[PDB]
């Protein structure tokens, strides 16, 4: 047969296997058939164009559709009282009721009401009409083709890039960190203050009349005579109206801090300002690297150079290691972005940038979720990938003695007191939540163990606020760094001494069980994650274990039993144990900002310290209006957010019996079900090309895992979105 | 103001060119 | 089933090509091809 | 079995067990709720489970609470 | 089909042998060990790969090695 | 030279005992390429899923065995 | 054998249990108005809110095991 | 006799009884000075 | 001025109001009466229940300090005596039957000598023979 063409082993399978397996490795290039390293990158180059232009036909599928069957140009007549709309439903399936029920938002048909909160960026950046939507789809429809063809030509015989151009590492940073990173921040500040900040001071700027609009009076002769003082001058007043010129100042860069008082979100001219600093500091770093001109510095003799006393061989023949190895790179690239994703919830749950989206509850939530579970899903992968590079491409010899060497030679320790850190956070946490359950279930609440966050407060202390009494820093009026004279420490501290956002929560007993529990979570997860990388290699059980490969079942019931022996086991482990972690924050989240957002605070504060007040006061008491979106009544908008929490909690249900059943009852069950199709008269005239068996040991928990995730994320999903809508939305 | 039949249709047309693109990359990319 | 927006009769005919036509067509070149036997 | 006692416990609340007046009217547990809402798993989910579930998840600060407790302890 | 690898730290107590259902195993003479007969894996287009030999060798880390590889009719032991 | 009753330590890098100590509990003289014969007071993880005990003893080379006693 | 004795000491802690730490006799009078009870909670940490109301003014755990039917069925 | 010596001394009869000695412990004390948050 | 969000438990006035009805945890009848006047010195928060502070201040070294001392001279206690008995039965000729058996003469002479645990570490500790060489323990393969 001859899929797949990849892999002969798999295309002689006569199996229903050969099927399964096929799609596996698809995208695996480095075990194919017959594969170099010169075409391995080729044919990366070509699958990264690929994925670009996926996501700029996604995204221009958003422009699209929002702009044709969406309500962009009402919503912003009003966007305090009018919900955004996703995009129209045509369902033949549907019945007068619900089409009567998802007729809303004020259209003439069934809609959906947009959460991604695509509404307010395209606001603040200046979109304001249905065409300029339009343009931005078409626009991004001819980029996606411009990058399928790029990708089409590099991968021809002429364009081909050799091995060298891949491996050239100092060339890649300057250009992807001058160009790449601070050219497009220039960029953006140069559209924000042509285009945006005009636009959101009531000046319509477009393609037609941006050259003969400068963004300041006084422009572009100050910059060069050094006098840029006057581009800070008479910046937006306290009563400027959003969109109009009524209180609005002639400032193009300021760093006024805080908040919008209308819009509740950062000031346009300081992201001008910032992104502006970024970029000047991002184009100096990328003049860093020696290229092909005398300057710049080298990684390899950078790297050679760093080495201790103490820990051997330093930092020697790294730079071949992380060049040569394409998973090193990858597991780099992915922990980096996990970090900045998790970065990006935190800092934009506190601080919003697109006007009117801080008073938009349900659209903070997912955002928050989405941006957390992505993080979640990269930080595994990086440990992942890093496993699979130990098992492929490390090479003991040429990393002799340094610190990657060091790693595996101190590996039990660090496994041993991950362990102890484990266990001692979660018997201590345990037993605090369960003793505050029991002592309040028997009538008396006083007998509770309250620890006040002590350090977190005087962090937020450190910052400016202004509760605790802690006075330090910039809480303390006196201290030289409340005496600077920084132009944002007025809006800084008015926004972190108001209630009235999310800019530093108040925090309490309640906060500091649950934070301690996430680092329980996360400490466990690493500790599955490391010790599975470490010991990919192999360990007393399994001394050979890179022989193997990376992904194998088992080493049979011999010499103990071996089962989910493999490092892609241990993946397999810790992505429940990520999904837990990530459960934990997100209820903590939701929970907290359900509180906040109600104004009933009180009801978190004293029923978060026992577990039974989490059971009951948030998930039995939120489930009210969510169950209840269809019934032996009727039916409400929220009836497809009911049926998709069942439709998850389905799904979560379905895994357990790829997770817990094994292959061998399924194989005889497979038998029989065979002996019963051959011997049936009118069926023997059809039969089978591969030869039906059992799904194997790790596609049954592979397929287990994936029923797992996608049931827990629709249900948690549908859960919040359902309870935020009600409750706010 | 809400777009017309002509711009859709017109989107439509324009979005038959990266179709093309696309499946020529993986006919390319398959080979 | 029936909506306001501008060209509202290309769903009629779109969404049963991605529903129907698209599915089943991909479904048979698919089987075909992963059971097409040898030539590799 | 869970889901035979799950069927007698919503069928007996619901259709045979509650109170009768002087009058000989009978009031039931769960009223007549069975009929209309054990045809769906939705109703399974909020007419039996969530709805009844509020005397054990209420039970806390009362003679019941240990109920409650060996509840979570389940979960 | 897959593979089986007899390693020189073998020492001829023939348990393998024993344990392998499918007669994929030998004896042949040997010199390394006291019992001069090493094993050896001559029909190993049968072998289905249920790792009895690896559980039967009593060296410190077998001294008989199965490596799973391509699939076949045989190899998957079906009897249709 | 390793002789009877001879506590040593075992650099196979791959075996059970690696960096542990065992005592020789015999020597073939012969061309026998792993001819020392040592015994642990532990014992390996050797045996069916389920099984109680391991094996307490293992042939070694004289080169991969340092001398305690 | 030894199950059989095990089984006859579990009867005989019942039966000893309801003679002594329970009120069948106080619920013998009025069976429509006080609810069966025969386990009893030593106030230690708490627990004593354990010991409910179950009429008659006996505190103590409500049984469902029905033994008390039992018991007056068999006189 | 021996035997009933060497059998009261396994693990679990050992594990029981220490642990029914620590409860007692730790239940009398409850009993004679409950309610002990913090050291006063 | 530490702590202005937590006032002491004897004017908060939800704390007064709540601690009318505390209840007896144990048959003496005013056991609730006694632990209101307990716990009337502590921080109490907006809704009237102790908060323990736990940053190193003196001033609230009841919270956490003394019970971390007893606690940690407990579990030393427990730690040395298994250790010591453990290394003891080891020269034995059946160390695992003893494992299972416990040698109760032995076991409680380590059991009444542990209360000096620190010394007898710190002791240890100098001695060399509390911690093993790295090559003298079975490593797995790295
Ligand atoms: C990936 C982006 C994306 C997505 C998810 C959707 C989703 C949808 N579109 Mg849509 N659309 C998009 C981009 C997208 N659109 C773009 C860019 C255009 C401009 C050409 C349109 C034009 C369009 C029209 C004219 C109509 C829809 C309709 C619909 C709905 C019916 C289902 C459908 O797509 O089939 C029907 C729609 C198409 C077949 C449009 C072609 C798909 C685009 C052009 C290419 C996307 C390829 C994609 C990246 C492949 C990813 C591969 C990956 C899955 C492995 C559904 C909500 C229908 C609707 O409103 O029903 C209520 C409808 O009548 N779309
Ligand atoms: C019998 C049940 C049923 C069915 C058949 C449908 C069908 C539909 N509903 Mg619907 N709905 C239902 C019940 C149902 N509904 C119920 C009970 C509710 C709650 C009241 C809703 C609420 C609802 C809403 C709110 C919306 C719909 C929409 C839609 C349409 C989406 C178009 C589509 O599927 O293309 C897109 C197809 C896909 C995305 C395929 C995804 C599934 C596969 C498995 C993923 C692909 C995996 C893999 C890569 C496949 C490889 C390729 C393959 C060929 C091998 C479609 C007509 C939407 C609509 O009208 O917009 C067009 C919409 O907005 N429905
Ligand atoms: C100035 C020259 C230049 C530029 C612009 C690029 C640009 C790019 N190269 Mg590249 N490259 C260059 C020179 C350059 N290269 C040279 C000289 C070499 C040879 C040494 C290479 C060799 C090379 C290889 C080998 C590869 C690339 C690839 C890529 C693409 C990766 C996708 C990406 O990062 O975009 C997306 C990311 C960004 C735009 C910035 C990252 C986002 C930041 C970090 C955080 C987010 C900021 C902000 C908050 C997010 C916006 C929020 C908003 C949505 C609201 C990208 C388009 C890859 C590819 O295949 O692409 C086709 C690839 O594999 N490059
Ligand atoms: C930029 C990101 C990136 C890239 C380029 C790669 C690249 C690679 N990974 Mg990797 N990985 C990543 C992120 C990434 N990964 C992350 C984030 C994780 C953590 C989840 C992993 C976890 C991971 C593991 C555990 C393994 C790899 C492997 C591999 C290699 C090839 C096998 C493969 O993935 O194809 C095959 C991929 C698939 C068959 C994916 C099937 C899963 C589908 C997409 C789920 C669909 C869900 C379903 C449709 C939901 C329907 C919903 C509907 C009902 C509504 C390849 C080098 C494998 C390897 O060792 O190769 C060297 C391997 O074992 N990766
Ligand atoms: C609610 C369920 C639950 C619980 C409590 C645990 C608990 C634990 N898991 Mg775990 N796990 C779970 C679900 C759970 N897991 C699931 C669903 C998976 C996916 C398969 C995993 C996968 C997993 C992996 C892969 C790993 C763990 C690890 C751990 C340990 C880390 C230490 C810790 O968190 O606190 C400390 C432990 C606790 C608080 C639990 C003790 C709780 C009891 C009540 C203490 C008292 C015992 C009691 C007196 C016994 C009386 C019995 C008697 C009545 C008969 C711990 C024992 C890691 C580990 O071993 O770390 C060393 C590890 O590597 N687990
Ligand atoms: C993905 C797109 C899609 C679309 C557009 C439809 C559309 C439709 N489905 Mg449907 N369906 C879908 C997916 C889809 N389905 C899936 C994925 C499932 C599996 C769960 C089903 C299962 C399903 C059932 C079980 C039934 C339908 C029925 C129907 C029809 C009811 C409306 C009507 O007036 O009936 C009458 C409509 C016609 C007579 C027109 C026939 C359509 C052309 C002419 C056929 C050629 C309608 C044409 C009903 C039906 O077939 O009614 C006859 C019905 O009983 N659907
Ligand atoms: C199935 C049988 C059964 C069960 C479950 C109970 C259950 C109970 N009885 Mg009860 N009882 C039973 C049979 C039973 N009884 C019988 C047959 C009699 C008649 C003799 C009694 C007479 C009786 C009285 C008189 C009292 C109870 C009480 C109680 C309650 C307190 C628990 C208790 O006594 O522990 C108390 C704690 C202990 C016994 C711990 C002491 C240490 C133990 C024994 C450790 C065991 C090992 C020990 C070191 C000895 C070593 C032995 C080794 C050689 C093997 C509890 C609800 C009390 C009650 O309800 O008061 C309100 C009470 O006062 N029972
Ligand atoms: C960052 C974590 C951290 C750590 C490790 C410590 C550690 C310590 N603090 Mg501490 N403290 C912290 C944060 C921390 N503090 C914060 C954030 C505050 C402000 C609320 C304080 C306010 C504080 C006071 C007021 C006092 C301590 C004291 C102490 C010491 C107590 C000595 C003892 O009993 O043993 C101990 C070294 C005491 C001291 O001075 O010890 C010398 C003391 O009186 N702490
Ligand atoms: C907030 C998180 C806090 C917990 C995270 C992990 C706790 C682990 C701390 C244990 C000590 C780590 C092992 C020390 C590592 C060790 O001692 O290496 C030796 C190293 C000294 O390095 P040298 O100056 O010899 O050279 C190192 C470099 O020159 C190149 O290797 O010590 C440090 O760098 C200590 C700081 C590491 C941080
Ligand atoms: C000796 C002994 C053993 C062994 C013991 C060993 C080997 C111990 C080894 C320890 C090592 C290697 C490292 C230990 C590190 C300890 C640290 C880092 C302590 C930190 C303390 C801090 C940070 C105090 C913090 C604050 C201190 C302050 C008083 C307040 O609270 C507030 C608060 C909590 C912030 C056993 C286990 C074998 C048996 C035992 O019985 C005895
Ligand atoms: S994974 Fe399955 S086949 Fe492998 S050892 Fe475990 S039970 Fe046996
Ligand atoms: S794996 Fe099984 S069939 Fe194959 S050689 Fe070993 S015992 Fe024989
Ligand atoms: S079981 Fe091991 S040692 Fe014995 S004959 Fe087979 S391979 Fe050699």
């Amino acid at each position: 047969t001859k899929f797949p063409k990849f892999s002969q082993d798999l295309a002689q399978d006569p199996t229903t296997r050969r099927i399964w397996y096929g799609i596996a490795t698809a995208h695996d290039f480095e075990t194919h058939d017959g594969m170099t390293e010169e075409n391995l990158y080729q044919k990366i180059f070509a699958s990264h164009f690929g994925h670009i232009a996926i996501i700029f036909l996604w995204t221009s599928g958003t422009l699209f559709h929002v702009a044709w069957q969406g309500n962009f140009e009402q919503w912003i007549k009003d966007p305090l009282n009018i919900r955004p709309i996703a995009h129209a439903i045509w369902d033949p399936h549907f019945g007068e009721g619900a089409v009567n029920a998802f007729t809303q938002a004020g259209a003439s048909n069934p809609v959906n009401i947009a959460y991604s909160g695509v509404y307010h960026w395209f606001y603040t950046i200046g979109m304001t009409t249905n065409q300029e939507l339009y343009s931005g789809a078409v626009f991004l429809l001819v980029l996606a083709s411009l990058f399928l063809f790029a990708g089409w030509l590099h991968l021809q015989p002429k364009f081909r890039p050799s091995l060298a151009w891949f491996k050239n590492a100092e060339s890649r940073l300057n250009h992807h960190l001058a160009g790449l990173f601070g050219v497009s921040s220039l960029a953006w500040a140069g559209h924000l203050v042509h285009v945006a900040i005009p636009e959101a001071r009531g000046q319509h700027v477009g393609w037609d009349n941006f050259l003969s609009t400068p963004p300041h009076p006084a422009g572009l002769m100050p910059f060069f005579t050094g006098n840029w003082g006057v581009y800070a001058a008479d910046p937006d007043t306290a009563g400027h109206i959003f969109g109009t010129s009524e209180g609005a100042g002639t400032a193009i860069l300021t760093f006024l801090g805080g908040f919008h008082p209308q819009t509740e979100s950062l000031w346009l001219t300081d992201i001008a300002h910032h992104h502006l600093a970024i970029a000047v500091i991002f184009i100096i770093a990328g003049h860093m690297y020696r290229t092909n001109w005398g300057i710049g510095h080298s990684i390899k003799e950078i790297l050679n150079a760093h080495k201790g006393p103490l820990t051997g061989a330093g930092h020697t023949n790294l730079y071949d290691t992380i060049n040569n190895s394409l998973h090193f790179q990858l597991g780099l690239a992915l922990a980096s972005l996990g970090v900045i994703t998790s970065l990006v919830a935190q800092h934009m749950y506190s601080l919003p940038s697109y006007a009117f989206i801080a008073q938009d509850h349900t659209t903070q939530a997912a955002l928050y979720t989405h941006h957390q579970y992505i993080a979640g899903f990269l930080m595994v992968g990086a440990f992942a990938h890093g496993a699979i590079f130990f098992v492929r491409d490390y090479d003991p010899v040429a990393n002799k003695d340094n610190v990657l060497a060091r790693m595996l030679e101190h590996k039990e320790a660090l496994i041993s007191h991950l362990s102890w850190v484990s266990l001692f956070l979660g018997f201590h946490t345990l037993g605090l939540y369960v003793h505050n359950d029991v002592v309040v279930a028997f009538g008396t609440p006083e007998k509770q163990i309250l620890i006040e966050p002590v350090f977190a407060q005087w962090i937020q202390a450190t910052s400016g606020k202004a509760l605790y009494g802690f006075d330090v820093l910039l809480s303390n009026p006196d201290s030289i760094a409340s005496t600077t004279g920084a132009a944002w420490l007025p809006g800084w501290l008015d926004a972190i001494n108001s209630g009235t956002n999310s800019l530093f929560l108040t925090i309490g007993p309640g906060d500091f069980l649950v934070h301690h529990a996430i680092a329980l979570g996360l400490h466990t997860t690493a500790l599955i994650l490391i010790k599975g990388a470490l010991d990919a290699r192999g360990s007393k059980l399994m001394p050979d274990k890179k022989d193997f490969g990376y992904s194998f079942p088992c080493d049979g019931p011999g010499r103990g039993g071996t089962c989910d022996i493999s490092a892609w086991d241990a993946f397999y482990l810790a992505m429940f144990w990520m999904l837990n972690t990530l459960g934990w924050l997100t209820f903590y989240w939701h929970w907290k900002h359900l509180g906040v957002w109600s104004g009933n605070v009180a009801q978190f504060n004293e029923n978060s310290t026992y577990l039974m007040g989490w059971f009951r006061d948030y998930l039995w008491a939120n489930s009210a209006q969510l169950i209840n979106g269809y019934n032996p009544y009727g039916v409400n908008n929220l009836s497809v957010w009911a049926w998709m929490f069942l439709f998850g909690h389905l799904v979560w249900a379905t895994g357990f019996m790829f997770l817990i059943s094994w292959r061998g009852y399924w194989q005889e069950l497979i038998e029989t079900i065979v002996w019963a199709h051959e011997r049936t008269p009118l069926a023997n005239l059809v039969r089978w090309k591969d030869k039906p068996v059992a799904l194997s040991i790790v596609q049954a928990r592979l397929v287990g895992l994936a029923h797992f995730t996608v049931g827990y994320v629709l249900t948690y999903a549908a859960f919040l979105i359902a309870s935020t809508a009600g409750k706010f939305g | 103001m809400a777009l017309s039949d002509t711009q859709i249709l017109a989107a439509l047309v324009v979005a038959l060119l990266p179709a093309f693109l696309a499946f020529r990359l993986s006919t390319e990319l398959y080979k | 089933m029936d909506g306001s927006y501008a060209a509202s009769y290309l769903p009629w005919i779109l969404i049963p090509m991605v529903g129907w036509l698209f599915p089943a067509v991909t479904m048979g070149l698919l089987f075909i091809h992963i059971e097409s036997e040898g030539e590799g | 079995l869970s889901i035979v006692i799950f069927h007698f416990s919503w069928k007996m609340q619901s259709d045979v067990w509650g109170t009768v007046s002087p009058d000989g009217s009978v009031t039931h547990v769960t009223l007549g709720n069975f009929a209309q809402s054990a045809i769906t798993i939705n109703g399974w989910l909020r007419d039996f489970l969530w709805a009844q579930a509020a005397n054990v998840i209420n039970s806390y600060g009362s003679a019941l609470s240990a109920y409650g407790i060996m509840f979570l302890a389940g979960h | 089909s897959h593979s089986v690898k007899i390693y020189d730290t073998c020492i001829g107590c023939t348990q393998c042998v024993r344990a392998c259902p499918l007669d994929v195993l030998e004896m042949v003479p040997w010199d390394g060990c006291k019992a001069a007969q090493i094993a050896s894996s001559p029909r190993t287009e049968d072998c289905v790969g249920c790792k009895r030999c690896e559980t039967a060798c009593p060296t410190d880390f077998l001294s008989i090695r199965v490596y799973l590889g391509a699939e076949t009719t045989r190899s998957m032991g079906l009897a249709y | 030279a390793l002789n009877r009753g001879d506590k040593v330590r075992i650099k196979r890098t791959e075996s059970y005992w690696y960096g542990d100590v065992g005592t020789v509990a015999s020597v073939e003289k012969s061309g026998i390429l792993y001819p020392v014969i040592v015994r642990f007071d532990r014992v390996n993880y050797n045996g069916f899923s389920g099984s109680a005990s391991g094996v307490n003893t293992n042939n070694f080379a004289e080169n991969e065995l340092e001398l305690v006693q | 054998f030894g199950h059989l004795a095990v089984v006859f000491v579990w009867l005989s802690g019942m039966y000893f249990h309801g003679a002594k730490f329970s009120n069948y006799e106080g619920w013998l009078a009025d069976p429509t108005h006080i609810k069966p009870s025969a386990q009893v909670v030593w106030p230690i940490v708490g627990q004593g809110i354990l010991n409910g109301d179950v009429g008659g003014g006996f505190h103590g755990i409500q049984i469902t095991s029905g033994l008390f039917y039992l018991w007056r069925a068999s006189g | 006799m021996d035997g009933l010596k060497s059998f009261l001394s396994t693990a679990p009869v050992m594990i029981m009884a220490l642990l029914t000695f620590t409860a007692g412990i730790l239940i009398e004390f409850n009993r004679f000075y409950p309610d002990l948050l913090f050291h006063p | 001025d530490d702590f202005a969000n937590l006032t002491p438990c004897s004017e908060n006035p939800a704390y007064l109001a709540k601690s009318k009805n505390f209840l007896n945890t144990t048959n003496d009848p005013n056991s609730g009466k006694i632990r209101a006047e307990r716990y009337a010195s502590a921080l109490c928060g907006p809704e009237g229940y102790p908060h323990l502070i736990v940053d190193g201040r003196f001033t609230h070294a009841g919270d956490f300090l003394i019970p971390s001392i007893l606690f940690l001279y407990i579990a030393g206690w427990i730690g040395w005596v298994g250790r010591s008995y453990l290394i003891e039965i080891r020269e034995s000729k059946n160390p695992e039957m003893q494992e299972v058996v416990i040698n109760v003469p032995l076991a409680i002479k380590k059991m009444l000598g542990g209360f000096l645990w620190p010394l007898a570490a710190v002791g240890e500790y100098t001695s060399g023979k509390l911690v093993m060489k790295d090559s003298e323990i079975p490593t797995s393969p790295r």
